[PDB]
């Protein structure tokens, strides 16, 4: 993880990544003391943004779709840092954090999105 | 048994990390419960005021002569100081007392033969082991502060004023600006002006900048403070009150309640402050406790690895030799 | 069917319910108030508010203050107004008999005012907790 | 070490050095977690009076002129009583502490806290 090796784009991503989980990890003793609503609102959607990308880091596996049903995703790097600066820049804010967990490739987030919406018109 | 003594050793500091750490949570949660406390009994003292402005814009040509709001230049002083509770404070208790010597000591000079009027355990621990200061009573904070301290401290202090004893009944303490800046103030309490606003040692209406309504909220992730201007006042209107009772008996028994609401939200904020310098206090010996853990698991690490080279180094030598 | 009341110490709301016929102990003395009373802003002595809520009467124990009457919107500001009655009025008396006992060693000009109010406040104790 | 020795003035001085050194090596764990903040009045004037003493032994060699700058004094011996005196005996106790680093013969100590206070 260095811009010589991995681009500038993928490092200055990685980076972002690493440091709004970090502002979260340091937030939760606060978020349990004050809660999200006496937080401030760059620290509100830094722990927004932050729980989508802790549920994004997640992935359905080829091999422990055995007993987990799911059918298992493969996600280039590409696809990856094309996720990850949607899901931190403001372009996909207004999604469940359920929609993310459990996914691979946004585009999967924001079909799954759309179906757990579907849920609640229905 | 050296190595079970550094393995004690550390045990011991990551348990005092995590009851500084623990300290530190429960004293912001106190915190909140402070601010709770502040925003939910001023109301009281925003129709208190907004009562009083209206009747002493009614009552200025008039002769209302009551014992609170008189203004008797005779010059003595009641200087009152309101100290933490409990320990490890931050810096609280200290600056406290040190200005408090440093109002003395300009009083003093002045020869207007001060009085100290103590509220707060470790001020009063200070007190009663320096006799060379004069006190005249003594407070604490296993009685609730919310209700009957506060009480008790307006009764005394009434006491002290109605009969016309000792004049300028001021107050020394610590308004919570800063989370880790704690700066006291010296504001007088009694002989107020019938306008009613809170004024200085000087009498220039600090209320201009009190600043009411802390709030808590972080920045960017730590945990700072916002205090804004004004909130939910409403004094402007004066209808017809149709008085019944006299009225200089009306602001004689209005003026009371005033005394009562800047004595308990000034203890409200002392609290408020004194736990917020023990949040401080307790987030550095948290910091503080970590380090030393590091360092000392790094030489317990040394300390182990040299103990099982000596051992394995002295039993092959006597093998060798044999 | 009556007017707003909301009794108010200095750290909290009391209760803000509305009730029938309220005798206000003023430092003029007990004066009642109507739904729809023009408005009266007075004061109120250490003393007894006693309200009525249609379906029983009942006593409120405060240690002083201030009122205000509106459009049924009335307000009363108070020192100490512990709601309903809370005390038995043994620990009442064993407050009354301390209180008037510290009244003689109260003596100077101070201590005098200071154990008067004392003990009209224990007076008002013992008789808001006698029901 | 001995009043025999070294008389009986820079025996007791430097007892007293050792001493408030001592006192300060002895609280420094307590001061490292909890801070300076909880001591009594007198143990932070230990404390102070021991960060003016460890600064005071300090000193500027000859030598290492080409490491500091600031040319190597010469502090003889009764200069150094006499600088410990007065930082023991209570007289330069409201004076900064970097007018103790790095000098000799506390009047340079003095000289180096009034160019402080003045140079702001």
């Amino acid at each position: 993880l260095q811009p010589r090796i991995v681009g500038e784009e993928h490092y200055e991503i990685a980076q972002r990544v690493k440091e709004t989980l970090q502002r979260y990890k340091e937030l939760q003793d606060i978020i349990a003391i004050l809660g999200l609503d006496e937080l401030s609102e760059e620290d509100r959607l830094t722990v927004a943004r932050a729980r989508k990308i802790e549920r994004f880091l997640s992935q359905p596996f080829f091999v422990a779709e055995v007993f987990t049903g799911s059918p298992g995703k493969y996600v280039g790097l590409a696809e990856t840092i094309r996720g990850f600066q949607l899901i931190l820049s403001g372009e996909l804010d207004s999604l469940p954090e359920q929609a993310f967990y459990l996914v691979g490739n946004i585009d999967e987030a924001t079909a799954k999105a759309m179906n757990l919406e579907m849920e609640s018109k229905l | 048994a050296n190595l079970r003594e550094l393995r004690d050793r550390i045990g011991s500091v990551k348990n005092t990390q995590k009851i500084t750490e623990a300290m530190k949570l429960v004293a912001a949660a106190k915190v909140r419960r402070a601010q709770e406390a502040v925003v939910n009994g001023r109301p009281f003292s925003e129709t208190l005021v907004e009562v009083l402005y209206n009747m002493n814009e009614q009552l200025q040509t008039e002769d209302v002569d009551v014992p609170l709001t008189k203004i008797r230049t005779v010059k003595k002083v009641a200087l009152m100081v309101v100290t933490g509770d409990r320990g490890l404070c931050g810096g609280f208790n200290n600056m406290l007392l040190k200005k408090a010597e440093s109002r003395i000591a300009e009083l003093k000079k002045l020869g207007v033969d001060y009085t100290i009027i103590s509220i707060g355990k470790k001020g009063n621990t200070y007190f009663i082991r320096r006799p060379e200061i004069p006190v005249d009573r003594y407070f604490d904070g296993t009685n609730l502060p919310t209700a009957k301290e506060a009480q008790a401290i307006a009764d005394d202090v009434f006491s002290l004023f109605v009969s016309e004893e000792v004049d300028k009944v001021e107050m020394l303490y610590t308004k919570f600006v800063s989370l880790v800046k704690s700066d006291p103030v010296i504001h007088t309490l009694l002989p107020l002006s019938p306008k009613g606003e809170i004024c200085d040692i000087n009498g220039k209406c600090v209320d201009a900048a009190e600043d009411e309504l802390f709030r808590l909220t972080t920045k960017e992730g730590k945990l700072t403070v916002e205090r804004d201007m004004i909130k939910t006042e409403t004094p402007a209107f004066s209808p017809i009150l149709e008085f019944e009772q006299d009225p200089a008996q009306i602001l004689d028994a209005l003026l009371p309640l005033y005394l009562n609401s800047q004595i308990l939200r000034a203890l409200q904020e002392s609290l408020a402050s004194e736990l917020a310098a023990r949040m401080t206090a307790m987030s550095n010996a948290t910091d503080n406790a970590n380090e030393l853990k590091k360092t000392l698991s790094i030489n317990y690490n040394r300390a182990r690895q040299a103990k099982i080279t000596g051992e394995i180094l002295e039993i092959v030598a006597g093998a060798n030799a044999c | 069917m009556t007017l707003n009341l909301c009794v108010l110490t200095p750290n909290r709301s009391i209760w803000n319910s509305e009730v029938k016929e309220i005798i206000l102990s003023t430092n003029s003395g007990q004066i009642g108030v109507l739904p729809n009373h023009a408005p009266t802003a007075t004061a109120v002595d250490i003393g007894i508010l006693r309200i009525r809520l249609n379906d029983q009467w009942l006593t409120l124990a405060l240690m002083g203050g201030f009122a205000r009457i509106g459009n049924n919107e009335i307000t009363i500001l108070v020192n100490d107004a512990e709601r309903g009655s809370d005390i038995d009025p043994q620990e009442a008396q064993q407050t009354l008999e301390i209180a008037e006992a510290n009244l003689r060693k109260a003596e100077g000009k101070r201590q005098k005012i200071e154990a008067n109010l004392a003990l009209r406040r224990a007076r008002t104790r013992v008789e808001a907790s006698n029901t």
